[PDB]
């Protein structure tokens, strides 16, 4: 149903090893269809999807383009940032970016975003009006006099509003054989002795997409949320993700445990025991 | 601080089957900053030819990467992957765990 | 372009 554009942009400095690096991805929900990297020989806009590749070298070259010349602007940040903190020139910092429109199922846009980060810390938001700034610290604050001097705003509210939101409806329709059917995940549980008095089940959802879903385990119909171990969503390689949610039980009791999995990709959800005569 | 250390995750895409083509995938996130090393070891001898994924970064800022090579496992051999960060005084090595 | 294409600095 809802669907959302972003890119993310990093900017590292290297003082002694090289000029600043700028890396550049943009993502379709949660599968990625281009990359910048300013360290290649010749740095250009890349294909990452088989759905992007139909664009033509008028996209291809506004898009390197534009990455270029976001790579100095972020060279030239990166040097307005060590005025801000009064840091020497002799560290490496990293400035990241990441912005894009968020889609209702109607197929409009319900948010937009605009976020910057200095060294892995808020710097500065665009607020959910598209008009105003909230800005982390006082260094953030001068150039958030600067932004709305300049009614940068504005520009970020006609792009998010027009060029976010058709550029993503264009995606996927170009896409929508990969990016709008959901892959639901293949489920099912292990059961791995700690001791002769304990053993752990585990609940496993694999080759899934999109990334979000939810794995809960409950014993007698009961939410187990403080004795669960839950890894993080992890992608497969194949453009679908894994994750697994564990519980350590006594010995005997282990047909009083389900696992409850929650995913677009399920008509309904799913509710799970250990079945070792399956 | 600044700096936040990576989680791990070592895992194969497919469920594993000795004998069997596969993919032997190491798991890299919520580390800051980008720079890190990442290795994939065969009973402790380094894997050549290992690709990775385009730096990204999660909500909080933090960097995720996923470092991979075709494998193909066995009952005697161990996998693992060796990481290496400015949070790390020495290198982490997590063993591939087939049940995990 | 699919970017945003301006730029104005910190």
């Amino acid at each position: 149903g809802s669907h959302s554009m972003r890119y993310f942009y990093t900017a590292m400095s290297r003082p002694g090893r090289g000029e600043p690096r700028f890396i550049a991805v943009g993502y379709v929900d949660d599968t990625q269809f281009v990359r910048f990297d300013s360290d290649a020989a010749s740095p250009r806009t890349e294909p990452r999807a088989p759905w992007i590749e139909q664009e033509g070298p008028e996209y291809w070259d506004g898009e390197t383009r534009n990455m270029k010349a976001s790579a100095q602007t972020y060279r030239e940040n990166l040097r307005i940032a060590l005025r801000y903190y009064n840091q020497s020139e002799a560290g490496s910092h990293i400035i990241q970016r990441m912005y894009g429109c968020d889609l209702g199922p109607d197929g409009r846009l319900l948010r937009g975003h605009d976020q910057s980060a200095y060294d892995g810390k808020d710097y500065i938001a665009l607020n959910e009006d598209l008009s105003s700034w909230t800005a982390a610290d006082t260094a953030a604050q001068i150039t958030q006099r600067k932004w709305e001097a300049a009614r940068v705003a504005e520009q970020l509210r006609a792009y998010l509003e027009g060029l976010c939101v058709e550029w993503l409806r264009r995606y996927l329709e170009n896409g929508k054989e990969t990016l709008q059917r959901a892959d639901p995940p293949k489920t099912h549980v292990t059961h791995h002795p700690v001791s002769d008095h304990e053993a752990t089940l585990r609940c496993w959802a694999l080759g899934f997409y999109p990334a979000e879903i939810t794995l809960t385990w409950q014993r007698d119909g009961e939410d187990q949320t403080q004795d669960t171990e839950l890894v993080e969503t992890r992608p497969a390689g194949d453009r679908t993700f894994q994750k697994w949610a564990a519980v350590v039980v006594p010995s005997g009791e282990e047909q009083r445990y389900t696992c409850h999995v929650q995913h677009e990709g399920l008509p309904k959800p799913l509710t799970l025991r250990w079945e070792p005569h399956h | 601080m600044i700096q936040r250390t990576p989680k791990i995750q070592v895992y194969s895409r497919h469920p594993a089957e000795n004998g069997k083509s596969n993919f032997l995938n190491c798991y890299v996130s919520g580390f800051h900053p980008s720079d890190i090393e990442v290795d994939l070891l065969k009973n402790g001898e380094r894997i050549e030819k290992v690709e990775h994924s385009d730096l990204s970064f999660s909500k909080d800022w933090s960097f995720y990467l996923l470092y991979y090579t075709e494998f193909t496992p066995t009952e005697k051999d161990e996998y693992a992957c060796r990481v290496n960060h400015v949070t790390l005084s020495q290198p982490k090595i997590v063993k591939w765990d087939r049940d995990m | 372009t699919s970017t945003l294409q301006e730029q104005i600095g910190w």
